[PDB]
């Protein structure tokens, strides 16, 4: 009950879904066929948040893939669980953005997404009490990058009550693959903030320094990748789908999170990440959950928190655990960092618990900071951005179908203003 | 009190392969290679008419 | 409750022993894959001359 | 879904064709006669209905013997017979008369059979272009068909991989002034260009390949293989594809400038090629050292401004960012000041292929890197000295007039020439 | 080419002088001793 | 409870603590796997001292082992009891420093100290309540001598109420194996006489002497000294562990033992030690154990106690004995040798019994002597930091990365300084 | 993790480092060919790079202009096992002319040499230093010697380069032109290598004859003897000791100023098999034979000056105890007598690897052995005769025409006696006590 609708586009998102559907499903205990086979029955009681149900006894996610090349879906279709998506909800182009993001939002863009709108209309009249959205993309590419805006705008415009939640990928400079990152990230963060309830920064050179340090893996892959964003995304909504000492939902997340309307731009972290060959020395206890989540390493974001500090943080516990020792470590450790907590809004940690772990886990966290250490990112982006614009290189592209230079303008003064009213907290005063 | 940079110094096992045989590169394409075949080979004859 | 802690054991030492099998195949496999690649140019070898 | 037309002109086109297409079928297994013994061929074949499959070429000369050695071949089942163009009369390296006396004749010919291959084309990404710019017949022929298909088609791509003559070695005496008139042409209708001048493949083969005794087949051959590294992506799966509209977004930063340089690694013999690990840190950092350069430029004299490159094999990603994250420390190589990030990589996982009875061995991981860099100004400059030093007497000038285009024109691309420097001058300065 | 060929010439021996070296080579006394507390044995129950 | 965490640098001082951990290990009844298997319930209940417990019921020794040179660490990983040691807390460079103290405490160990003092805070801030830190290194070594007292000097303003105690092994002129060791030895001292509050002298040539002359051993070796000092480390603590008579801790040793604040440098001994040939005519008797005490040669330390007066010494019995004649034999002790001692201080013994006495020995004694003696030690090494010194030999290796003849030149001033003012107290009558 | 990079210029150069390459291989394990045989690991790292599946690649260079002995390399046993491009080799030879080597022909080989140089440096993560072989009585191998090391001090900066280097004899010789050059090349070498190492060849004769029973050498076994030394100092970096000693740590320890970096050498024991079983050759006996004066490996008497540093080497089963009582009774011992400001000067070393023997050699299985290395005041009297044959020869200014006409200025000899005195100068006012 309560449900939520998913819907993905671009390659990045295609490839979160199609790890995100198959952590799920091992959870729900259902196999690639679509038949239940699971063991306890919880696992069923709350099927309906994310699962559809059909004749014959099977279940279809309420997924809506949508994407500008056929390739990446035809490749996600013969993969494992890669049939438990409706053949229906698939949308496609013929051409493709090519990493534009003037094509991938003004072009093509227009007379594809009405296709994509009726469908995800349908799906959300369809279900019995609708809660809200989520999405997934990536902000370096174009189709993705533009595409998943615009249905932001169009779908907030329909419904302004519900909950958004999305979960952007952006260019860190380390890891750089395409020279236009810059254009379209500016462009997609001004039409993001101004729409999305809820944004999470994801960067996979903090998911790289995770994954080298921590696992201490050989050979990381994009599998592996997606396998931590799926689980860090699931551990969100788990307490939602099951039961616990403290439920709590997107909605008391959005209340408990931001202070003001346009501070809605989040890290998140997931714990316990253990190397296999050490697994047997660690011990899984509370004490050392919490300082593992609050450790900068683990942090799924390329800012250092320690640079800034923190506006609020909220804590998940997958597992059966007490109140007790957890709200006494989250004063022990609000006490002991104070420094890097702002002092006018006492007591900013929250906290919820949930009885059932993940399957092969006893202990779980999902962990959410709302921090100013998010200036740095924009403050690179904004130089990377105007070291491009200053000399107008790779400008033609974009201005060839309808777009001008005053937009980049306002995008580029939006963004500051963004930057600037955001640091504005990290040293008021009481 | 330690930030992501400057932490990856700490040597663990021999996946230090990957990250450090270009810590000093000794500089690098500096140097003229062009056409200094002539060493292998033997060079074509040169006469005057 | 001291069973249960008891009990944990042997679960982490067997999956402890089998990811060190899975260490272990890897290397192996890698090295004949290598082995045939290179006694490919032998008759690549054969070939030329 | 996925497909690209490819048009051959000129000698050396066909010669570079021929050898593309040996390397295409055997990589898909097509045999000689066309018959196979799911689709990743749709990109650059078409099935019959039943059975054979015909390429999506287009092979034009105006003397016979080249076209005559090709129906005349072991592949004369493959090609459709009537796409094959052969006329009667050379050009004889006049500039003039492919461009205003017989071309008029096979423009009209040439557009009809690509309309009709187009007609059964559906996703038509674009249209490569191979011409030498040496020969009087490959320019003019490559001057009007890129300005009839400008405006019949318009926004598809078009990619040109000429052969530019050597700063020093060349064939003929009256090359400069057909490569300078064609190059005013494709200025302003090539969307890509990629420079192939023959000295620095002679240099390659003879220093990393060790044969003392290469023709053009062997040079063919390679060009054969960087067009098959390109085009891998579009018909086999990767981790991270790139198509052909992937180029126009990423390497030009001004629609003036889009001239660029390839490069291959790793180039070696079978004698010593597994005898050492042949890693991505060795083959990328050989791709930017300046000996394996495809045009015979040094890019250390100049800025570079974007590097797109495409891996193939089992290379992993994380070794082609530690790479990347060394070059960039590197000091040599230094980027313009405009641009902190220039590298697009694309990764494929269709190791390369090997022709039997050539010269490369076969290895796992294997890169091809476009390039667009400031230094590409000294072959223009150089030409156009050459070009200046025999137009200061009017020197063979009379049988370009002889054949009816007027006496200015070359004023027209000297001035282009001159504009083109400067503007790379202007976009090699820092702000 | 007199001088120098290829000849036949075929971690133990390391390893147990490495032990050896890291050896007691001394031990301590003999163990007579049974732990027992000193406030225990004075202090017992009676009939 | 009233825990201590170990903490090691350098290849010496890793050495030396392979043996204290495996003495250690060999007396609380632990397999190298860490599963108990003790057979007195007296063995578990003071446990927390040294050991963490883990998951898998088994114990982690709360060590860190910190350097610049990895191959020290990677081969006593190979070594017996090389299990123990969680991997987490090895933490070292690839450079080393070269027996330089300059490039070991300015350059090299300046960036390195962050992860080996954040690894430190995770493990002084876990336990239940902190007792205080012990370090062993030798200061004949560049990057031991620096990087060593730098943490320590980083680790006393942070916790300047918890005791700290370092195990200081100085160069011998007689058996030495570098040039270059009185100039770091010098440098070094001059930051640990400041911050240290107990230092403990081992002199290898006086363990050479012990080995040749009691043991009457054919062939001493580094693992025969490595015991010695464990044995010595391992009796200090005993009484920690385990019940006695008179309970008797580290600060209550610094409160009885250290005159004046600067008075911190001791020397210290192991009772019994006999040829395993001589062993059936031994009488272990408390008066034995006295005698053995304070003979000359019985002292791991070259200075000569009797070309000194003694100011305090301390006495620490393992087994099981009677007062009687404890107390009896101190005094006894004390009349007879009378202008020993100096005179304004009577009653200056210090005693202290626990009833647990070290595997294999009946009954044992650890000595602890703040004496005069110890004046030559320093005056010779600073001897040879002059003859060094005055042609600027060996100089322009420290000059070369920041360092100049100024700190030298106030290391040599306090050095001399601090042998005046405790030479003065030699003399002084009431 | 740790690697080394060994350059040989020079015909010597070459047939020595062909020599220490034998016995590496041979330490080693790997058979000639290069393949692993047969079927403790990373003991090759040091100076071998693995191929990824069988064989090795060494981490050496080979130089020269006069491409007979390359070819005979490149035609030998060893065919497999040399990348078969870094043995590189030029048309003309220098003909013992410094100018040739230095200003004329090495300009077009010095460019592909660095090449190579980085091919082979990219490939290593924890660089310990470069070592170069060179005889100093060749054109050729000067010239090329100083160019290099002048490229690499610019190129590289801080890292350690060792030479080891061959002086000529003071009566026996081999050319008549040796001395310009030899003088001409100290002075490019003085201020651009950390550690230098005396090698002149009549010493080893002296000892070939006086314990090896050889009335007859040849540079087969002078080539052996080097190549055994090499092995002894760099057995540390690849076999685990009780007390390890890095490349990094000598310039700390043996070279108490900057200008003073000139070391000579010996090693112990030498003995033939037919009587080294006749003794049990102890730890004592050994270190006595390696202070021994005649035993030195460089003809310079110490009893003509004082010491600043020794650092000794041991290797097989010796006890550090044993080593520190025999360095007592060299203490104790009247006849050798250190610096005033140096009261301790000895650096010690201890490894457990044993010696290996190279069958059909002249040497044996002995389960100790020690080399020494030492810095003292005595070294300044072969410069002080070379100064005296290079003040002979251009009293009358001959053969400096050779010179002259392949660009090299005519005061350039000047400047280099110049700094010949500044340095004897150096060490006559470091040998004054204070
Ligand atoms: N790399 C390469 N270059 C070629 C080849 N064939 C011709 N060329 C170059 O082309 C230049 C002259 O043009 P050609 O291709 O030979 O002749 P054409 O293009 O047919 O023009 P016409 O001679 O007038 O018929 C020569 O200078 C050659 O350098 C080839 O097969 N490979
Ligand atoms: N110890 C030793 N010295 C050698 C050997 N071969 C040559 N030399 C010395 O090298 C000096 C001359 O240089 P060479 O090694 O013969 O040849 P080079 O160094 O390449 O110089 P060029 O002869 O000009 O080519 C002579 O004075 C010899 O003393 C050798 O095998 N062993
Ligand atoms: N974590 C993760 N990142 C990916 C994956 N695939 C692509 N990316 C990243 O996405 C960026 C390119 O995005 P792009 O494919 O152009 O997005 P699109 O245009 O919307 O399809 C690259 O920098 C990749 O690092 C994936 O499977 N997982
Ligand atoms: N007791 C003992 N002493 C050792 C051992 N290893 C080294 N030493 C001492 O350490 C001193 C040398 O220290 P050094 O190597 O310079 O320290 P570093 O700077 O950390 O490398 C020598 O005088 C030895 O007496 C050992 O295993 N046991
Ligand atoms: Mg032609
Ligand atoms: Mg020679």
């Amino acid at each position: 009950m309560r449900e939520i609708v998913h819907i993905q586009g671009g390659q990045c998102g295609n490839q979160i879904g199609a790890k995100f559907w198959e952590v799920i499903s091992d959870e729900h205990g259902i196999d690639p066929t679509g038949t239940y086979h699971g063991d306890s029955d919880l696992q069923l009681e709350r099927i309906n948040v994310y699962y559809n149900e059909a004749t014959g006894g099977r279940y279809v996610p309420r997924a809506i893939l949508m994407d500008l090349e056929p390739g990446t879906m035809d490749s996600v279709r013969a993969g494992p669980f890669g049939q438990l998506f409706r053949p229906d909800n698939f949308v496609f182009g013929q051409t493709g953005a090519g990493n534009n993001w003037a094509k991938g939002h003004y072009t093509e863009g227009a007379e594809l997404i009405d296709s994509v709108l009726d469908v995800v209309r349908k799906e959300a009249e369809g279900c019995d009490c609708l809660q809200g959205f989520q999405i997934t993309h990536s902000l370096g590419g174009g189709t993705g990058s533009g595409m998943g805006t615009l249905l932001i705008s169009k779908v907030r415009e329909e419904y302004p009550d519900r909950i958004m939640e999305t979960f952007s990928v952006v260019p860190s400079p380390k890891v750089s693959d395409t020279v236009v990152e810059p254009y379209n990230a500016t462009l997609s963060v001004h039409q993001l903030v101004e729409n999305a309830d809820e944004c999470m920064v994801i960067d996979n050179e903090a998911l790289y320094d995770i994954c080298f340090r921590t696992l201490k893996l050989t050979t990381p892959t994009y599998g592996d990748l997606n396998h931590l964003v799926s689980a860090a995304m699931s551990g969100v909504t788990c307490c939602l789908r099951f039961p616990g000492q403290l439920n709590s939902d997107l909605r008391k997340l959005a209340v408990n999170l931001i202070p003001f309307p346009r501070l809605h731009f989040f890290m998140i972290g997931f714990a316990p990440l253990t190397s296999r060959g050490s697994q047997q020395y660690r011990a899984l206890t509370v004490p050392e959950l919490t300082q593992q989540m609050f450790d900068a390493k683990n942090m799924m974001c390329a800012a250092d928190p320690r640079h800034g500090r923190y506006l609020t943080a909220s804590a998940l516990f997958r597992g059966r655990m007490s109140t007790k020792e957890v709200d006494e470590q989250m004063l022990n450790v609000q006490n002991k960092n104070s420094s890097y907590f702002v002092e006018w809004i006492p007591n900013n940690i929250k906290s919820s618990i949930c009885d059932i772990p993940p399957k092969g886990l006893k202990m779980a966290v999902t962990f959410v900071g709302n921090s100013t250490a998010i200036q740095e990112m924009f403050k690179r982006v904004a130089e990377q951005f105007t070291a491009m614009f200053r000399r107008k290189a790779f400008l033609h592209w974009y201005t060839g179908e309808g777009m001008d230079e005053m937009e980049f303008t306002e995008a580029e003064s939006n963004m500051n203003d963004l930057v600037s009213e955001y640091q504005q907290y990290q040293d008021a005063t009481a | 009190t330690a930030d992501r940079n400057k932490q990856a110094k700490v040597f663990q096992n021999k996946e230090l392969a990957k990250t450090n045989f270009a810590g000093k590169s000794s500089p690098g394409p500096a140097y003229d290679v062009r056409d200094t075949d002539y060493f292998t080979y033997q060079k074509a004859p040169k006469w005057k008419i | 409750e001291k069973e249960q802690k008891e009990l944990e054991k042997d679960i982490l030492t067997k999956a402890v022993a089998a990811y060190e099998q899975e260490v272990e195949r890897k290397k192996k496999e890698l090295y004949l894959t290598n082995k045939q690649h290179q006694s490919s140019l032998i008759g690549q070898m054969h070939d030329k001359d | 879904m996925r497909e690209v037309i490819s048009i051959h002109v000129g000698q050396g086109g066909i010669q570079v064709g021929n050898a593309c297409w040996e390397l295409f079928c055997l990589e898909h297994g097509i045999q000689p006669d066309g018959q196979m013994p799911d689709d990743a061929f749709n990109t650059f074949f078409s099935e019959t209905g039943a059975g054979k499959h015909v390429p999506r070429a287009v092979f034009l000369d105006l003397e016979p013997t080249v076209i005559d050695e090709v129906r005349t071949g072991t592949y004369r089942q493959l090609f459709h017979p009537e796409q094959l163009i052969s006329g009667k009369e050379d050009a004889a390296n006049n500039f003039a008369r492919g461009h205003y006396t017989i071309g008029k004749e096979i423009v009209d010919l040439c557009l009809d059979r690509i309309r009709k291959l187009a007609d059964n084309c559906t996703g038509l990404q674009g249209f490569l272009v191979f011409n030498s710019v040496g020969g009087g017949t490959g320019s003019g022929l490559g001057s009007l068909l890129l300005e009839r298909l400008s405006v019949d088609y318009g926004k598809k791509s078009k990619l040109g991989f000429t052969i530019y003559p050597s700063p020093q070695v060349s064939t003929a005496v009256v090359e400069p002034y057909n490569s300078i008139l064609s190059t005013h042409s494709l200025l302003e209708h090539t969307d890509v260009a990629v420079m192939l001048d023959n000295e620095a493949i002679y240099d390659i083969c003879r220093r990393n390949l060790d044969i003392e005794r290469p023709t053009y087949t062997n040079l063919n051959r390679l060009i054969a293989q960087v067009i098959s590294s390109l085009t891998a992506s579009l018909r086999f799966d990767g981790a991270l594809n790139v198509d052909i509209t992937e180029f126009q977004t990423n390497l030009v930063p001004y629609p003036r400038i889009h001239f660029m340089l390839s490069s291959y690694a790793p180039i070696i013999s079978a004698e010593k090629a597994y005898h050492e690990q042949l890693s991505v840190a060795e083959i990328t950092n050989s791709a930017f050292e300046p000996a394996n350069m495809m045009a015979k430029c040094d890019p250390r004299h100049g800025k570079y401004m974007a590097c797109s490159m495409m891996y193939r094999g089992d290379v992993v990603p994380k070794d082609v960012n530690a790479s990347i994250a060394t070059i960039k420390t590197k000091r040599t190589i230094q980027f313009v000041d405009w641009c902190p990030t220039g590298f697009k990589v694309g990764i494929n996982y269709q190791p390369p292929t090997v022709v039997p009875g050539g010269d490369l061995a076969k290895v796992m991981r294997a890169v091809c890197m476009i390039s667009n860099s400031t230094a590409i100004a000294e072959v223009f400059s150089r030409l156009d000295h050459k070009f200046d030093l025999m137009y200061a007497k009017r020197a063979f000038v009379h049988w370009y007039v002889g054949e009816g285009m007027e006496e200015g024109e070359f004023s027209e691309a000297r001035e282009d020439l001159a504009a083109l420097e400067k503007d790379y001058e202007e976009v090699g300065i820092e702000t | 080419a007199k001088t120098y060929q290829g000849k036949q010439m075929f971690p133990e021996k390391i390893k147990a002088l490495s032990k050896d070296l890291r050896a007691e080579h001394f031990k301590l006394g003999n163990d007579p001793q049974s732990y027992t507390s000193e406030a225990a044995a004075k202090f017992k129950e009676f009939d």
